[PDB]
């Protein structure tokens, strides 16, 4: 809309004064949190004077298979939208490679879900709308998929944004971090974690379960990670609880999480459903509440 | 125990190495010190086994500990190698390595995890990353921080399941001594192409995915796919253990 | 704890017979070497354990990696196998070609085990040629210590009078006469063929080496260290830690 | 003339010296051991068998880091014992060079070393170091008039028996380089040396004389004369250098037997007699006419090793 042009716009004018990013050139303010395969801080980019997201991640790589992943995420300069982080480079230095992006002064939904307790479902019907927005841009506009889509993966602001981050746009960096140690949760569609075929649906599983875990504020498979994949793979998945949410927002994770991804719901079925439909209508205070 | 502990004015840190964080340091000679600062009831008594356990180490297979600080914080202090990992030979630099010269890197890691094993530790975390070529001829093992007395591309299935009766034991140890041989076999790490890590840990934890043997390298001789084979088998009660295993390349390397 | 039972060590080739015992090439967990005490009806005992318990104090890349000791049937020591030969070997059998930076080297080594045995508190009393091992070719490696030839023996251990003829500075002037190996190419006194000869003297001091012999591509600096290691008087020798830092400062300056 | 043989001596030269000639060349494998005889600073002594001759032989082994040069210089320099044929020298087989040990195999004397039977007999008769002062002036002499050879070690480890009541010399200077190669020794507990020696002079038979001089005192008494109590080899080195000479003690022994103690004990090497005058000195002149059954003293009253 008018004012989501405006300020993609002038995203736009201030990505054109960064240029070439190197290690001297940053100073760290705080550190927000760490993961499997990399750790994000908050820094101040002198030459330019931004705040940026700066995630560190650890490979020891041939060097051409390093060079190869530095340009691979160069897409990422196409990837301008609301509901995507913005990007501004990456680099290699001994070992350790950096990804500068937008800085989101909310966190992810995994941070603020431990403050709120509970997300409310009128919060979750315009973060089920910007995931599938944000799905719907990748899928079109760049035909890749995000492969990993987790309240850790969702980023908001004070300006009340609703945006994504960490999805697959380097495949080697994909099968690099790989070469990972056991995690400690499972967001995993059962037909991924089971073998080979796979598709864009698999996102909508890991959304669906991250929308349950969102309004009950707890995880809802449930042990060690690997009797949890036994878990999403064998029994039935999670639904919301009967009396509390509306039957609208229980059909849309229940149609998210049917575990045949020829049955689940598509991106073009999930738009032109009860629940989303009627959440855009919704005038909720999204900035407010997250200030 | 105490006699190991060195004071920070007898220790000199020099070129940080990498991340806790190594540095080469000056006491009586060159020396690796990582640093591991008040500590918390848990972590001062896993210093206390990742010491325990190298104080019981007296080989020339096993990473040679020199001592300890406690100030500004715990650290560990041991002999500085010369040259490369064996992940940093075989993934990254591409080293020119011979036939023979990979049996024998093989031999004296089965060397060390031998007399590990004599010991009652299991190492836990056995990988090509903690494999140190001293030289360019001897084997280091090092990384006890998770070594015990009695990544997931070096993981048994029963340690990722963490289900059966003692996850990790001496035949865990072996599959992740396997995988140390596909790497030099083949050149290359397992599952190198499949992206999701969820799929790797249900799928080998499964026994729907395990390291592809038709890379394996053509010089490598029949017996030595027959132990890489062994030592990656799914159910952990067939592995062989490292008696069996040292027993098996001395008897190949008898004959070329 | 680091005993070791005798059933888990295969011994195969004996080696020779210095001093202390009889050096076996042995198996346990790899090429060890095996060391048999030489008497075999154990008096008293203790002493041997208190022994092992000054090789467990060591942890240093030139110093010989104690493994394990054995009480049954006897007393044995088991270390690590060191696959090449000694610096005596080097030096005087197979007249091996080093340069000087590599003969500084080894008398850095040298001096760099010592530093780390008497910052342990360990008078090693049998330093020498022969106790010194180039391990790979490259690594100095010290053993015997803790646990003989007059050609390395101070003037003070020859007499056997002084209060306590056995310190750092006896292991001191032991260097000193692996320093004169170093840079000479040959043991001291040469020609002098009694033994009682070259005892009587060097222990009232009317002998020590000749440094006329010392190469002249010996540095200025090392020709002084040595002469100061060789010194009659124990008390004005240096000791290990000025020893390897003037060794240490001079390479930095080649 | 005192380098001359009875009858009985010659007959046993010529038996020997038959006895070699079926012997040949000596290898390790020919060699099986019998008992250990003793062992010493730096060589271990072994009674042997050598299988293709059936002879029992006494076989040194030394131990040497050497160059192959010297080791070789060393086995050839040894090949001058092939000429040391006399009644008061052990005889010689032959040298070689195996698994780091030079083997010096010779003349097995089943009586052992006169060090072996004071410690039996605790002394030993005047009247039989009248005999084994007369072997080892003889001994002496035809090393140094035969081949002009030094001993350099005159001890009573060094001064061998057997049976048949001969005196024999063992362990004398004839490789120039085993003694150099020898000289890298550990500390010793006593010593025979003149002080002349233990000073620097240059080498002479003087020094031999007096090394027999200290060795007849301490076999006559049954105790090392020199030092006091115990003492450290040097503390004994200075005693030999500063210290008057030992003697022997005047009540039993003969006065002819104190004098020939003490010419052979005078410390300036000048003054102190030589090999011809103790040859006419009153105990050798006294002792060689003298009727002493040497092998019935030694099989019957001490006893045989
Ligand atoms: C459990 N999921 S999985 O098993 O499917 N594996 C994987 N899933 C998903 C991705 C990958 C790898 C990867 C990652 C992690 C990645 C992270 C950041 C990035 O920068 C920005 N991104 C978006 C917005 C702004 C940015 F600055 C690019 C990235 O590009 C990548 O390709 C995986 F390995
Ligand atoms: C304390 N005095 S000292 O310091 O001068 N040292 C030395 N003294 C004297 C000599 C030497 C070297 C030597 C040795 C030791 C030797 C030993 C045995 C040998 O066999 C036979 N011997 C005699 C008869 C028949 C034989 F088969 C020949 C030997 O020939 C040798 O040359 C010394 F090193
Ligand atoms: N750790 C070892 N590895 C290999 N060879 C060894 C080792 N220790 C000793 N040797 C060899 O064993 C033999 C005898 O050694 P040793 O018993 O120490 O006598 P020595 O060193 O010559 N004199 P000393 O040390 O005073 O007893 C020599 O040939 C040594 O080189
Ligand atoms: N040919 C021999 N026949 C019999 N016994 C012998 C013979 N040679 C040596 N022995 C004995 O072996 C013992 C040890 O010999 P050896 O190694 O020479 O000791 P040592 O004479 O005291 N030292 P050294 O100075 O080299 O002569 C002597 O004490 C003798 O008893
Ligand atoms: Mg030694
Ligand atoms: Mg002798």
């Amino acid at each position: 809309d008018e004012q989501q042009r405006k300020r993609l716009e002038a995203f736009l004018t201030q990505k054109q004064k960064v240029g070439e990013l190197k290690d001297d050139d940053f100073e760290k303010i705080s550190e927000l949190g760490a993961g499997n395969g990399g750790v994000v801080f908050k820094v101040s980019h002198k030459p330019s004077g931004l705040v940026m997201a700066r995630k560190l991640i650890h490979l020891e790589i041939k060097p051409a298979i390093r060079n190869q992943i530095i340009r691979e995420l160069q897409v990422l300069h196409e990837c301008n939208s609301p509901y995507i982080v913005g990007f501004y480079g990456a680099f290699y230095s001994d070992g350790e490679i950096s990804i500068c992006m937008e800085h989101m002064d909310g966190g992810s939904l995994d941070q603020v879900l431990k403050k709120a307790g509970r997300i409310p479902e009128q919060i979750l019907g315009k973060v089920s709308i910007a995931v599938i927005k944000g799905l719907t841009y990748l899928r079109e506009k760049h035909k890749i998929m995000h492969r990993d889509v987790k309240p850790s993966n969702i980023l908001v602001n004070s300006r009340g944004e609703i945006k994504l981050c960490d999805f697959g746009v380097s495949g080697q960096l994909i099968d690099a971090m790989a070469n990972a140690f056991v995690g400690t949760r499972s967001y995993m569609s059962p037909e991924r974690l089971q073998g080979t075929h796979y598709s864009v649906q698999s996102d909508i599983w890991s959304m669906g379960l991250s929308l349950v875990e969102m309004a009950v504020g707890r995880y809802p498979i449930g042990m060690a990670i690997f009797e949890l994949l036994d878990y999403i793979v064998n029994e039935p998945p999670p639904k919301l609880p009967s009396g509390v949410f509306s039957l609208e927002f229980q059909d849309f994770v229940n149609k998210c999480l049917i575990k045949n991804p020829a049955e689940r719901a598509d991106l073009k079925q999930l738009m032109v459903h009860a629940f989303i439909k009627r959440s855009d209508a919704e005038e909720v205070d999204f900035a407010g509440w997250l200030c | 125990g105490d006699d190991w502990e060195v004071p920070p004015s007898e220790v000199q840190l020099l070129k940080r190495i990498g991340t806790g964080t190594v540095f080469r340091g000056r006491w009586h000679g060159d020396v690796a010190v990582k640093v591991l600062s008040q500590p918390t009831a848990e972590q001062a008594q896993a210093f206390k086994n990742e010491m325990q356990v190298l104080r019981k180490t007296r080989h020339v297979n096993i990473l040679l500990f020199m001592g300890f600080m406690t100030r500004p914080g715990f650290a560990i202090i041991t002999q500085w190698c010369e040259g490369s990992s064996l992940y940093h030979h075989l993934h990254v630099a591409d080293t020119r390595f011979d036939m023979v010269q990979l049996i024998d890197v093989a031999r004296q890691t089965a060397q060390g995890m031998d007399y590990l094993h004599a010991k009652n530790i299991i190492h836990r975390d056995l990988k090509s990353n903690n494999i140190f070529l001293h030289e360019g001829l001897t084997v280091k093992i090092g990384d006890f921080g998770l070594a015990t007395v009695k990544s997931v591309l070096w993981m048994a299935a029963e340690v990722i399941r963490m289900q059966d009766p003692n996850p990790y034991s001496f035949q865990s140890d072996v599959y992740a001594y396997g995988v140390v041989l596909y790497e030099l076999m083949t050149g290359s790490l397992p599952y190198s192409h499949i992206g999701c890590r969820d799929q790797i840990i249900f799928m080998v934890g499964r026994g729907y995915l395990s390291p592809d043997l038709s890379k394996i390298s053509s010089n490598c001789p029949k017996a030595m796919r027959r132990l890489l084979s062994d030592c990656l088998k799914f159910q952990r009660e067939e592995r062989p253990l490292f008696p069996q295993i040292l027993a098996t390349i001395e008897l190949l390397q008898r004959s070329l």
